[PDB]
This record gives C-alpha cells, structure tokens and sequence, in this order.
C-alpha cells in the first residue's frame, strides 16, 4: 500500500495473507468470507505470463495477522487449502477480466477478536454504494512504493472514480467487471495498492446497517500510485452469482 | 454469516476506528 | 525475512 498508514489492531479482521510454503514469502492478500471460504484475485494463483500457477499444496493462508513478518503466536491462525476455484472466464491473456478466485479451507477457522468475516454485497448495497466519489478502504502488506516493505498491515481510503475517467486513464480495455479508485492529480491526496496487495479487499461501511462489505478485490494498476493512473478492482457483486454457485456446489 | 462485517473490536463494542468517518462523509 | 512458522503447518 502506497501513502497509507498502519492499521489499528483488529481494524480489518477479515484480512488474509496468502503465504508461499517454500520459499516462505508473501504471495498475496485475500479475505475471509465465512469460516471455510477465502476470496482472492485469480492472478494471485494463476498468471502464465509470469510463470505463476500455484496448486493447493503450495500455499497456506494466515488469518488474524497484523505484523507482516512475525509469527503472531496466540493471535494468527494458519490454514491449509482444500481446493482452489478460479473463475472459468478469468482473462489472464488480455486485461485480467473476472479476476477472482475462491479457496476452501481444510478445516473451519475459529473466529476471534482478530478473525471475523466480511459481508459480500447484495444488489441493493452495490447500487447504493458503488458511486463515483464514494470512498472505500484497501488493506495489505504489499510494497510501500513502486520502486520498501511495511512492518505491519497498511490501510488507505480511496474514492471510487467515474467510469469514463477510469477508461481514459489507460490503454487497457476496461470491463463492467472492474471499477477503479484513487485520487486525481488535482486532488492533492494520494494512495494506491501495489505489488503484494493483489487479492486483498476493497471494503465500504454501509451507512444503512453499519456493516462492512467487500465491494472489490485488488486487481491491477499501471505501476503504483502514479499521477493520472488509478487502481483497478474486481467488481465483487457482478461476479457474486459465480461465488454463490461455487459455495453452493462445493460447500 | 448473520454477524458478517461487524468487527469485534469496533462495531461490536460501539468503538470507531480513526478514519471510518472519512468514508461516511463521502457517502453523500 | 519472515519468522519461521511452526513445522506443524508445513507437513
Ligand atoms: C497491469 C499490471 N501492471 S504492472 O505490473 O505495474 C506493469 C505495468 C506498468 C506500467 C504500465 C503497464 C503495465 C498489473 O497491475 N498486474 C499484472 C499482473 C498482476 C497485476 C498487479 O501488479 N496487481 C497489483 C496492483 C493492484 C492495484 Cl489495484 C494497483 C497496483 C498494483 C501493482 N501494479
Ligand atoms: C496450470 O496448472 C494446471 C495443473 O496443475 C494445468 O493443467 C494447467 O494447464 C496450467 N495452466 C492453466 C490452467 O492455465
Ligand atoms: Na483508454
Ligand atoms: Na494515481
């Protein structure tokens, strides 16, 4: 996360770290959506241009974390993966369209002060909140700048951007399964996701019921925190039918 | 489940985090 | 860079 700040303890209890077994290293962010299901970006698991193709046994998920590198004894919980599901129309060849994946845990995780699931949006909450100017929150242990790494989880609040502005900021083809967020050059403030934040959540707090909803998944950006560029996020609600199909069939 | 999105150390105790008000203020 | 995790999780 670029130009963010240290998270408060328990500020993002749905935050998940995808951790590579060997060598031991951060792979991506992710989020907890139930006691057995974790949501992330497809490109965290499958990205052939960079020779990335992880299988279940390659990874662990670490939940309840704050420190990036420490083993947080008595606080974090580490889970093995039962199965990975990648969206069947995930477009890694072109523009990361439908950049979404689910991971089922081998065993349910116990909720605690530090471990708790985020809500997924329904159509109405999506319609109400996914509006230009409305701000969401992005969290992760990714790099602090494009070209170092944080001691603890970082957080940044960013406004959703008008679709035509998103489109005009890039030569990449944008789709309805993406939205973009970030400040404009003229707005003074800044901030963005970066390498390592991939797969983490873009969340919003509904003013109607005071619950946090995951509206986006950290997907892509041209560099990190560049003037006139924006971060692009997978539109969770647009892909919720697939999410439900997977959970209903394999849950 | 029914408890999703309510943080034990915040919403569950009616405590606010330091920047959530920034979000609320943007929801005009 | 990362602290070693208990071996139980690597088996
Ligand atoms: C599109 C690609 N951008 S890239 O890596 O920085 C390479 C690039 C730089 C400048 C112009 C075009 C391309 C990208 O973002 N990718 C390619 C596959 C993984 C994903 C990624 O890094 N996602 C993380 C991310 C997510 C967001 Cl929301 C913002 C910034 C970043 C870091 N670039
Ligand atoms: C990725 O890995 C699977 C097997 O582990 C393989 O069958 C597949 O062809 C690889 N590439 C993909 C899915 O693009
Ligand atoms: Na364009
Ligand atoms: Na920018």
């Amino acid at each position: 996360i670029v130009e963010g700040s240290d998270a408060e303890i328990g500020m993002s209890p749905w935050q998940v770290m995808l951790f590579r077994k060997s060598p031991q290293e951060l792979l991506c962010g992710a989020s907890l959506i139930s006691d057995r299901w974790v949501l992330t970006a497809a490109h965290c698991l499958l990205y052939p241009p960079w020779d990335k193709n992880f299988t279940e046994n390659d990874l662990l998920v670490r939940i309840g974390k704050h420190s990036r590198t420490r083993y947080e004894r008595n606080i974090e919980k580490i889970s093995m993966l039962e199965k990975i599901y990648i969206h069947p129309r995930y477009n890694w060849r072109e523009n990361l369209d439908r950049d979404i994946a689910l991971m089922k845990l081998k065993k349910p995780v116990a909720f605690s002060d530090y471990i708790h699931p985020v809500c997924l949006p329904d159509r109405e909450t999506a319609a109400s909140l996914l509006q230009a100017g409305y701000k969401g929150r992005v969290t992760g242990w990714g790099n602090l700048k494009e070209t170092g790494q944080p001691s603890v989880l970082q957080v940044v609040n960013l406004p959703i951007v008008e679709r035509p502005v998103c489109k005009d900021s890039t030569r990449i083809r944008i789709t309805d399964n993406m939205f973009c967020a970030g400040y404009k050059p003229d707005e003074g403030k800044r901030g963005d996701a970066c390498e390592g934040d991939s797969g983490g959540p873009f969340v919003m707090k509904s003013p109607f019921n005071n619950r946090w909803y995951q509206m986006g998944i950290v997907s892509w950006g041209e560099g990190c925190d560049r003037d006139g560029k924006y971060g692009f996020y997978t539109h969770v609600f647009r892909l919720k039918k697939w999410i439900q199909k997977v959970i209903d069939q394999f849950g | 489940e029914a408890d999703c999105g309510l943080r034990p150390l915040f919403e569950k105790k009616s405590l606010e985090d330091k920047t959530e008000r920034e979000l609320l203020e943007s929801y005009i | 860079d990362f602290e070693e995790i208990p071996e139980e999780y690597l088996q």
